[PDB]
């Protein structure tokens, strides 16, 4: 058409899970970044 | 969605330039040396 | 840049001279690639205009897409998009070959891509390109847009200026250079050569 | 050929229609369903 359209080797939905898995799962060597949350809730972090 | 009228038109301008959406295409708007885009009396194919 | 003139138009000439300003080197946009997250596609553009192309063509002013072809809206993605660097210099007649007492003549060389930041202000330069008109000198409604589109810039050296000189080194200088060197009167023989 | 005046411009109007010259020249200059060729406010390239 006027707009074409091309073929790239990404996919969003694919890594969007690995996004949600990585943030309900780090727990580094409860879980990191879930405390960092549960902080976040009470109003004690900004960033 | 008015069907009785026995009305609707074509624009008769380009509507890009009075919707001056994004902040390059007010850019690909202007160029050519020193002129403003003209795009024609009516230029709206179906 | 004093003798070239009107009937050298068209032609590929060189050009001797001093650089006396350059611009910044600033990216432009050729293709621009595009997200819809409605139906999982990307989309792509193309750009172009009259200092790229040797010959006159049709203009093409296509317009930035921020809409599907049914309405989707779309994300840019700027780091699949295509930039080509770009950058504009001014060349004067060097000071010891003008006549004195006299105004100087100038010419703007247009350098793109590879050729963007070979030079500083203040150098000796030699430049070869073809010399282009561009535009129409008033005719739609001075003259007309004269410019060298470059295709090879040279870097001179001259007595008192800031541009080096260095010579390429033959296997067979390279041969006398080092038999040179064992012989134990080298210091004598460089030294009462030194004028 | 006169240089003096500090003038010859550009044509308004394609030249086309007004100089009907081949027979089948006329015949391209229409078409499209029912309309006149409109070439443009000011179409000419040098």
């Amino acid at each position: 058409a006027a707009l074409p359209s091309i073929q790239l080797p990404v996919d969003y939905n694919n890594l969007f899970n690995e996004i949600t898995d990585f943030l309900v799962t780090f727990k580094q060597d409860g879980p990191k970044y879930m405390a960092m949350l549960q902080k976040v809730a009470n109003r004690e972090l900004n960033s | 969605n008015n069907f009785n009228s026995i009305t609707v038109s074509l624009p008769r301008s380009c509507l890009s330039t009075i919707e001056s959406e994004s902040s390059m295409a007010n850019e690909s708007n202007i160029g050519d040396e020193s002129t403003k885009k003209n795009c024609g009396p009516d230029p709206y194919i179906i | 840049p004093r003798t070239l003139t009107a009937q050298h138009l068209n032609k590929l000439v060189s050009v001797e001279g001093i650089v006396t300003k350059t611009s910044l080197v600033r990216p432009k946009l050729i293709r621009s690639v595009h997200y819809a997250a409605k139906t999982g596609r990307f989309h792509y553009r193309d750009y172009t205009d009259a200092t790229t192309t040797l010959t006159t063509r049709i203009p093409t002013p296509a317009i930035y897409p921020t809409e599907d072809t049914e309405g989707n809206k779309l994300t840019t993605e700027y780091g699949y998009s295509t930039f080509i660097d770009h950058q504009r210099i001014t060349v004067q007649e060097m000071p010891e070959m003008a006549p004195a007492g006299q105004l100087p003549r100038s010419i703007d060389v247009i350098l793109d891509d590879d050729l963007v930041d070979k030079t500083k202000p203040g150098d000796r330069v030699n430049v070869v390109g073809v010399f282009k008109s561009l535009g129409a000198g008033g005719m739609n409604q001075i003259g007309f847009k004269t410019l060298i589109l470059g295709n090879t810039v040279y870097p001179l050296h001259a007595r008192s200026t800031g541009v080096a000189a260095r010579q390429m080194l033959t296997d067979f200088d390279i041969r006398n250079i080092n038999k040179l060197s064992k012989k134990k009167d080298i210091f004598d023989i460089l030294s009462q050569s030194l004028a």
